[PDB]
DNA sequence: ACAGTCCCTGTTCGGGCGCCA
DNA sequence: GCATGGCGCCCGAACAGGGACTGTG
């Protein structure tokens, strides 16, 4: 009784990944060495030498409600070089469903993949090197022999199986929608939370009968609710009186806004500052001014036109630090053509660590993207490369990792995406 | 004896063949050395004489050893390496004494002819062919072909290190409690057994290797407190760098300065306060190793003060996992920072410095933050954790900062220490406009062909000014304007502008810069009492913004 | 209303040196 | 006319990207 494999043709003129390993902490290493000994015992991975010219970094993480360490490979770069494989030859289709469901749960089904053996040729590319503290010894190198947790190509192969494992469950529950994105399974229903959870518990079960494992938690809501997700846009402050400074700033936003919506008119308001005056000096809004203002304030309600998602393009996510622990982001494909826009609040049961927040925020944005387009956005992170590369792993909690990019560009547009409208009480 | 360990399979890059580079002129005297050596490696079976059919070759040569008492054969496989498959290096970093724990007993061994004890993949051997000239060069010498790891190959270092790890795997399993640091063929074995028991294991090990071909000459430290390891002197309770000898000379060449700073920087490990800033400026701009650069004022001085530090030797104390670490940093000089990590107050675990100045305009907080991050990383590499920080910065200063800077930012657990100088923001821009203060509307413009420029301001109190500029950039002018506005400003001023570029630099509260102008703007800002810069969309006809423009862009965009 | 160009700044990569082997 | 791998530092050139003029349509 043999067990087959799918050959993973790598794209022409494509070289494997060669990324140096980033230094891990005392525990991270410890746990990683253990995870690796077993995996090597259970024949999941095998030790390799330096004749193999490839590499990918790895690290570990400890999830919420969980006190077990999970190995995590950053095949992010391998994914990029193996895209035609999992996005064309064998691609998991994204159903517009759970975007709509009232509740979605995410299961770490990924462990299933260890079950199928990985092609022999493609194996060379799964190499990884474990570092040693204070460099006692030269890094140990291993490579997978089975579908690995984190490669987009793994979920591409298992598709054949996973579908069969689910035909039954999908039969008795014709309304629940399940999406498989990498190591995860998004299970969404319109049922009641109590019943929902139960159906989930039933799904976990269904999986066990087919030998699949789903890490369980120490159990101290969690699940995502694609309803309380609301795209909230720009709001022109509303005040009783107005000063030059104010009108200027207002024309600021409005001007910037005219880029998103072309309806914004600034003509009349501009007239108010017709001539060089002092800043604190007060100015009364005229008849034609007040109209225009309100005229504009109205426009900012109807979202732009031409915001049609297009799978053939990347997905870009931008985060703005609003401070006070408040955050804001926009996701788009073409400039000024936002596909969504939300915010991000404070931590419950935790502290206010500037970085960590972004980390949480980034993950937040990512799943929403998964659920909605079944694709990951490219993040433009508002933090220095080092600051971030120093601690994002220390707070990370997802099996996948987005493609980030750094950038600095202050609120020149003077708080272009936050709270402004507050008149006297 | 060669080794019984499986060879690592190696190949040349596709489409490429072996090297056929001829042997170059060698010292008749030197040759002796190689001929001597090759006769040995021959009987030992490490290399082999080869026939006429082998078309490959590669120039070889010798070089004095550690004690110049012998010679190490080297090969110039530079041409081979380029035609050889890539390898992933398994050497990730370098051990460090400060990351070492105490052990009742210690020993350190080395492997005689280490490379030369690891079999070289068979089929690859062809290309390792070379040629040894005759003592008088009458007729072709002997053509030899390596059978073991040859020095000067991409593959040797990584092959060995990987193979040397496989060898130590069994041994390591059986004695989990022994500690073995392996850098190449260099072994440091430390345990908590008794001197005698120790020697035993060491005998197992030394023998264990011997079964694998890893010979072990009696030139390995046994019962000696001063352990010579990785360039350090390892003592029972303390350690230090090995004799560090700064060069002493009247005039210096570019290269001489390098050797210097590299020496001094290697001393920064434990010798606190070492600075190479100025000394480094000497090698600014394209130069040549030979060129003889002159030691300026500072440099002469720095090298001096830096020379008076290496006078009284220092020591570092080993690592105790039983108590969290501490890293303290202080502001050395403008841009420069030095730190030291310890567990006990006076007993420095290790020291260092951080001078890298990143960016055009920054300030101290940001640089301070950089060091924190630099050390944090370096700490995880050595100890695996992040230490607690003692920083010369007001808890209040920082909070203001991270809660006002637009980028995400953070420092780990840290406590304030009042050890001057102290980091602080030198001024803050007002959140709201200041009542009853001259409101300067400022701009400037320039011709990207004539390079001429007018930077001007105009206020609500009817005051006005424009200055002409020789060769400037449309950006700088906008800067100049704000300068003028700040010069001619009062003590409380309002400045509106259309230049994000400008506005941008200023909003991050800089306290340093490579830009002359900015330092002036900086200086001027400190002196101020209540500043407030505003922004306004250019060419939008707003308030005074409209006017200044009209002015400053007078003779640069009139007609074509 | 959209390329083509310029200024300015940031990141990577290569050279030299130090240190270990 | 003199090699290899690894890390560190410093320097500067090369390449990238983003806002703002500029010219032509
Ligand atoms: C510094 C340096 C290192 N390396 C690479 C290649 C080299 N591996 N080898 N072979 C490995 C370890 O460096 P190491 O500094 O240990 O040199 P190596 O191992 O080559 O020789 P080693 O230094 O260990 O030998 P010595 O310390 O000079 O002498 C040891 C003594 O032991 C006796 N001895 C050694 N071998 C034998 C034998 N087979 N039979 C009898 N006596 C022996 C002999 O009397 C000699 O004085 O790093 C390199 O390529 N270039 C370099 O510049
Ligand atoms: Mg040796
Ligand atoms: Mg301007």
């Amino acid at each position: 009784s043999p067990i087959e494999t799918v050959p993973v043709k790598l794209k022409p003129g494509m070289d494997g990944p060669k990324v140096k390993q980033w230094p891990l902490t005392e525990e991270k290493i410890k746990a990683l060495v253990e995870i690796c000994t077993e995996m090597e015992k259970e024949g999941k991975i095998s030790k390799i030498g330096p004749e193999n010219p490839y590499n990918t970094p790895v690290f570990a993480i400890k999830k919420k409600d969980s006190t077990k360490w999970r190995k995590l490979v950053d095949f992010r770069e391998l994914n990029k070089r193996t895209q035609d494989f999992w996005e064309v030859q064998l691609g998991i289709p994204h159903p517009a469903g759970l975007k709509k469901k009232k509740s979605v749960t995410v299961l770490d089904v990924g462990d299933a993949y260890f079950s199928v053996p990985l092609d022999e040729d493609f194996r060379k590319y799964t190499a990884f090197t474990i570092p040693s503290i204070n460099n006692e010894t030269p890094g140990i190198r291993y490579q997978y022999n089975v579908l690995p947790q984190g490669w987009k190509g793994s979920p591409a192969i298992f598709q054949s199986s996973m579908t069969k494992i689910l035909e039954p469950f999908k039969k008795q529950n014709p309304d629940i929608v399940i999406y498989q994105y990498m190591d995860d399974l998004y299970v969404g229903s319109d049922l009641e939370i109590g019943q929902h959870r139960t159906k989930i518990e039933e799904l976990r079960q269904h999986l066990l009968r087919w030998g699949l494992t789903t890490p369980d938690k120490k159990h101290q809501g969690y699940e995502l609710h694609p309803d309380k997700w609301t795209v909230q846009p720009i709001v022109l402050p509303e005040k009783d009186s107005w000063t030059v400074n104010d009108i200027q700033k207002l024309v600021g936003k409005l001007n910037w806004a005219s880029q998103i919506y072309p309806g914004i008119k600034v003509r009349q308001l501009s007239k108010l500052l017709r001539g060089t005056k002092a800043l604190t000096e007060v100015i009364p809004l005229t008849e034609e001014a007040e109209l225009e203002l309100a005229e504009n304030r109205e426009i900012l309600k109807e979202p732009v036109h031409g915001v049609y998602y297009d799978p053939s393009k990347d997905l870009i996510a931008e985060i703005q630090k609003q401070g006070q622990g408040q955050w804001t982001y926009q996701i788009y494909q073409e400039p000024f053509k936002n596909l969504k826009t939300g915010k991000y609040a404070r931590m419950r049961g935790a502290h206010t660590n500037d970085v960590k927040q972004l980390t949480e925020a980034v993950q937040k944005i990512t799943t929403e993207s998964i659920v909605i387009w079944g694709k990951t956005p490219k993040f433009k992170l508002p933090i220095q490369k080092e600051t971030w590369e120093t601690w994002w792993t220390e707070y990370w909690q997802a099996t996948w990792i987005p493609e980030w990019e750094f950038v600095n560009t202050p609120p020149l547009v003077k708080l272009w995406y936050q709270g402004g409208h507050h008149h006297h009480h | 004896p060669i080794s019984p360990i499986e060879t690592v399979p190696v190949k040349l890059k596709p489409g490429m063949d072996g090297p056929k580079v001829k042997q170059w002129p060698l010292t008749e005297e030197k040759i002796k050395a190689l001929v001597e050596i090759c006769t040995e490696l021959e009987k030992e079976g490490k290399i082999s004489k080869i026939g006429p059919e082998n078309p490959y070759n590669t120039p070889v040569f010798a070089i004095k050893k550690k004690n110049s008492t012998r010679w190490r054969k080297l090969v110039d496989f530079r041409e081979l390496n380029k035609r050889t498959q890539d390898f992933w290096e398994v050497q990730l970093g370098i051990p460090h004494p400060a990351g070492l724990k105490k052990k009742k007993s210690v020993t350190v061994l080395d492997v005689g002819d280490a490379y030369f004890s690891v079999p070289l993949d068979e089929d690859f051997r062809k290309y390792t062919a070379f040629t040894i000239p005759s003592i008088n060069n009458e007729t072709p010498g002997i053509r030899y072909q390596y059978n073991v790891l040859p020095q000067g190959w991409k593959g040797s270092p990584a092959i060995f290190q990987s193979s040397m790890t496989k060898i130590l795997e069994p041994f390591k399993k059986q004695n989990p409690d022994i500690v073995i640091y392996q850098y190449m063929d260099d072994l440091y074995v430390g345990s908590d057994l008794e001197i005698g028991q120790h020697r035993t294991k060491i005998e197992e090990l030394r023998q264990h290797l011997l079964r694998w071909g890893l010979y072990t000459p009696d030139q390995k430290h046994q019962k000696e407190p001063p352990f010579l390891w990785m360039g350090y002197e390892l003592h029972p309770d303390k350690w230090t760098v090995q004799p560090i000898v700064l060069p002493e000379k009247d005039s210096w060449t570019v290269n001489d300065i390098c050797k210097l700073v590299g020496k001094l920087n290697w001393a920064s490990q434990i010798y606190p306060g070492i600075k190479v800033r100025q000394l480094s400026k000497l090698l600014r701009g394209t130069k040549a190793l030979t060129e003889v650069i002159p030691l300026t004022e500072e440099a002469e001085l720095e090298l001096a003060e830096n020379r008076e530090i290496l006078k009284e030797p220092v020591h570092g104390v080993y690592y105790d996992p039983s108590k969290d670490l501490i890293a303290e940093i202080q502001k050395q000089g403008q841009g420069q920072w030095t730190y030291q990590i310890y567990q006990e107050p006076f007993k420095n675990l290790k020291t260092g410095k951080y001078a890298r100045m990143r960016g055009a305009h920054t300030n101290d907080v940001k640089q301070l933050t950089e060091a924190v991050q630099k050390i944090t990383t370096e700490s995880i590499v050595i100890w695996g954790k992040t230490p607690k920080f003692k920083l010369p910065i007001q808890k209040e200063t920082w909070e203001t900062w991270w809660t006002e800077y637009w980028q995400a930012t953070w420092i780990p657990e840290w406590e304030f220490v009042n050890t001057p100088p102290l980091v602080k923001l030198w001024y803050q821009l007002e959140k709201e406009p200041i009542v009853g203060a001259e409101t300067f509307y400022v701009d400037g413009a320039a011709n990207r062909e004539t390079k001429l420029g007018k930077a001007g301001y105009v206020t609500n109190k009817g005051r006005q000014k424009v200055v002409p500029l020789t060769n400037t950039t449309n950006q700088k002018t906008e800067l100049q304007a704000i300068y003028l506005a700040l010069q001619d400003s009062g003590l409380e001023v309002n400045i509106v502008t259309d230049s994000q570029y400008a506005l941008g630099i200023i909003q991050a509260q800089p306290d340093k810069s490579e830009s002359e102008l900015v330092n002036q703007i900086i200086e001027q800002l400190i002196k101020k009492e209540k500043v407030y810069l505003a922004w306004v969309p250019a060419h939008k006809g707003i308030g005074g913004n409209e006017q200044v423009d009209k002015l400053v862009s007078a003779g640069i965009r009139k007609v074509l």
